[PDB]
């Protein structure tokens, strides 16, 4: 049944990032693979994913949040940089095996 | 009008016009080194 | 055992009144400066 | 060279680029204020420091006397005597809120930033040791006497490193000396330390309370960050002195007012507050060598927290669990302090092992756990 | 109104401003121990020397 989903969406409210109008892949922390990501991003989505840090950070500042109606919803939330990033993995693991043969 | 003006009349009237005041600023373009109001409104004063 | 009971006390009462009054003011002037981000607005323009 | 003498002077370049026109991270919070604070104190140590040794002498037969003599009869010894004491704990304070928001904000990815901090909370610490027993009082003594007593529990080396750090056969004038010129040493030992640390600091730039490039949102050091600072060093600085100036002795223990004296063991030998939670940790292992290592790692555990990290992202402020778990061992720490002020005795010895084993275990197992069960409810 | 006054006047120049601060704080200090060594001394009262001193200065042995 359902449970995991309970779950999840739990989690994620859970989390709150949401409530600074990030989505769940802008708040991953940017170790190499992410970095590679992000440089693969297409133009649109990377300046509107810079937006909405620079948007929290400002926020964080002030110390406060976005209003309950702008929340970013746990299945609104588009993961922009997952598919990009499993790839980037993919790519380094293959070569990572490959150098051992 | 201009043969009236000397040294000491220009400044001051930049003084009574740019001393210590709250200026206004418009940055277009790749202007990320530019920063800060604070620093700035500080470049309004000593020498 | 501690001669200087009195004048320390003496002393921590100078200490809170500065305090006080210093704390105060350097309060407002940290929240002077940084007005300029707190109240700060921004908008995300593309160019669509 | 450039336009403005800042930038170009060789050391202007060196005051402007790390205090002023040094990039910041416009939301980094108040937990970022100890940094500058650590250093403030340090700085404060050293000079109240530096004003006291210079009334004190350092020998066994006037150890107690000089400290004495220098708060009854030197102007305002009194005073410094008071801060510098005081100083130590305002200190710790500091130093262990600089670690908890390092832990907390995962700062600690800042490897070398971070192990350079620890080289730092052991140099300090070591220092508080040697500059506890100067004084030369009960407690003083038999500090000295049970710590250093402890490495001839250490094999073969062991009763050896002992009688070569005492220089003699128990702790004695040849022990005084030494510690006092070690005392007076490795302040500095630990400012020059601080530079390297805010050198690779400097490398990476400061982290901040989201976790997630701050390149989109950097401030100049000054204004922000200057007043930002200063205000945190008033409002710290506050009770501090409140504490140190109406309460003296709020937190130092009395057997310490009478002079050390072989002839007598005192009833309950304990440290200052801030070695508490490691004096519990110690006595926690009944086997003098293993409570050694057990108090060993309750520091050196601190150099494997980077290597511990599973989360996908930086900070715990987006991971409730993490959080919860944290202030658990926050509190697990206030209970071993508490333990650590308490005899040998159940209840006490038994809850003592447990935050013990809990202490470990929730750095070991739970956090790095957790962190990996946190991934999968994010679906990553 | 003393606002304009004190910024045209004190501290509009920045040499003034300082020198205002150093005058300031002299007459700060003198006034602020003054006050303080009179609340603390009040919250005191027959306890001190200062006090009890006369009852031995001048009038025994
Ligand atoms: C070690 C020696 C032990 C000494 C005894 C420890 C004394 C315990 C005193 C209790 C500390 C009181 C502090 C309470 C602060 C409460 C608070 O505000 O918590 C919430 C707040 C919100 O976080 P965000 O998710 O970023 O929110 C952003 C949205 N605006 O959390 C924080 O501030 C982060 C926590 C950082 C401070 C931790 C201080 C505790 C100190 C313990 C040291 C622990 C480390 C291990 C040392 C090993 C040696
Ligand atoms: C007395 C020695 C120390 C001094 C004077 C000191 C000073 C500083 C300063 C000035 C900063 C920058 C401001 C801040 O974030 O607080 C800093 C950052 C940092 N310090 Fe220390 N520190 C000391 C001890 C330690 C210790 C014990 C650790 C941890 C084991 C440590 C870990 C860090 C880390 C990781 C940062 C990065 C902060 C961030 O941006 O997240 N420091 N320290
Ligand atoms: C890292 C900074 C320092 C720390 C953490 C520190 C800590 C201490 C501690 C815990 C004591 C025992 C205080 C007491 O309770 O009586 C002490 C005493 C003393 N320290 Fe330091 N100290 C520091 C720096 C210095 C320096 C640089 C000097 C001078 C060169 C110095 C000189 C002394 C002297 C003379 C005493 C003996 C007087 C006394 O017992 O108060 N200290 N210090
Ligand atoms: C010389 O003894 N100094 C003591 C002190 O509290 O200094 C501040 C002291 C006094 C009584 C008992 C034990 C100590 C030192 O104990 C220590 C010392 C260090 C270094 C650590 I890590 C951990 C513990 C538990
Ligand atoms: C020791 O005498 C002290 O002298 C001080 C002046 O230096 C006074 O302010 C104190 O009240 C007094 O107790």
């Amino acid at each position: 049944g359902r449970l995991m989903d309970r779950i999840r969406k739990w989690y994620y409210n859970a989390a709150g990032f949401n409530k600074y109008g990030l989505m769940r892949d802008d708040t991953l922390y940017e170790d190499d693979d992410v970095k590679e990501a992000l440089k693969r991003l297409p133009e649109d989505l990377y300046n509107e994913r810079m937006f909405r840090i620079k948007r929290a950070l400002d926020l964080s500042l002030k110390h406060r949040i976005l209003p309950k109606e702008q929340w970013v919803k746990y299945e609104e939330d588009k993961p922009y940089l997952e598919p990009y990033l499993k790839e980037v993995i993919r790519e380094r693991l293959e070569r990572e095996a490959w150098n051992k043969k | 009008r201009i043969s009236a003006v000397d040294a000491r009349m220009v400044r001051d009237v930049c003084s009574k016009y740019i001393y210590d005041k709250c200026p206004a600023l418009a940055a277009v373009g790749p202007i990320e080194q530019l920063l800060d109001y604070n620093r700035i409104r500080s470049g309004m004063y000593w020498i | 055992a501690e001669p200087e009971h009195d004048q320390r006390k003496r002393m921590g009462l100078k200490m809170l009144l500065i305090s006080a009054l210093l704390t105060s003011l350097l309060y407002y002037m940290k929240r002077h400066k940084w007005s300029v981000l707190k109240s700060r607005k921004m908008a995300y323009r593309p160019p669509k | 060279m450039a336009p403005n003498i800042r930038k170009s002077h060789p050391l202007l370049k060196m005051i402007n680029n790390s205090l002023i026109d040094l990039p910041a991270p416009s939301n980094i919070s108040a937990w970022w204020n100890f940094g500058s604070l650590l250093a403030v104190c340090l700085m404060t140590q050293i000079l109240t420091g530096l004003l006291l040794a210079m009334h004190y002498t350092a020998d066994t037969s006037l150890a107690f006397s000089s400290v004495a003599h220098t708060c009854r009869n030197v102007q305002y010894g009194w005073l410094i005597r008071n801060l510098h004491a005081n100083g130590a704990s305002f200190f710790f304070i500091c130093i262990f809120l600089h670690i908890g928001r390092g832990l907390y904000y995962g700062s600690y990815l800042y490897k070398e930033t971070w192990n350079t901090g620890v080289i730092l909370l052991l140099t300090l610490m070591a220092t508080a040791f040697v500059g506890y027993v100067l004084p030369w009082g009960q407690m003083s003594f038999w500090g000295a006497t049970v710590i250093t007593n402890l490495f001839s529990a250490i094999p073969y080396i062991g009763h050896t490193l002992v009688e070569w750090a005492w220089g003699g056969f128990s702790v004695d004038n040849p022990t005084l000396t030494r510690f006092f010129a070690l005392h007076f040493l490795l302040p500095f030992a630990i400012a020059g330390i601080t530079i390297i640390h805010l050198t690779f600091l400097h490398e990476s730039g400061s982290n901040n309370p989201l976790g997630i490039s701050s390149d989109s949102d950097k401030i100049p050091f000054h204004p922000y960050y200057s007043f930002k600072d200063i205000l945190g060093l008033t409002l710290m600085l506050t009770p501090f002195l409140t504490l140190a100036l109406f309460s003296p002795n709020l937190l130092g223990d009395p057997e310490n007012f009478t002079p050390a004296n072989p002839l007598v063991t005192p009833p309950h030998i304990k440290p200052e507050w801030y070695f508490l939670f490691a004096y519990a940790i110690l006595r926690s292992i009944p086997n003098k060598l293993g409570g050694v290592l057990a108090l060993a790692a309750s520091v050196l555990i601190l150099f494997l927290i980077p290597f511990l990290h599973k989360s996908k992202q930086r900070t715990m402020t987006f991971r409730p669990l993490s959080q919860t778990l944290f202030w658990l061992l926050v509190a697990n720490l206030l209970i071993l302090t508490w333990i650590g002020s308490q005899p040998v005795e159940h209840p006490f010895i038994i809850i003592g092992q447990m935050a013990s084993l809990s202490y470990f275990t929730i750095l070991l197992i739970l956090f790095p756990t957790i962190g990996t069960l946190e991934n999968k409810m994010l679906n990553y | 109104a003393l606002l304009r006054q004190a910024y045209s006047a004190l501290f509009r120049r920045t040499s003034t401003f300082a020198l205002t601060v150093v005058l300031g704080a002299v007459l700060f200090e003198r006034a602020f121990d003054q006050g303080a060594d009179a609340i603390f001394e009040h919250l005191n009262e027959g306890k001190l020397w200062k006090h009890i001193k006369h009852k031995y200065e001048a009038s025994e042995e």
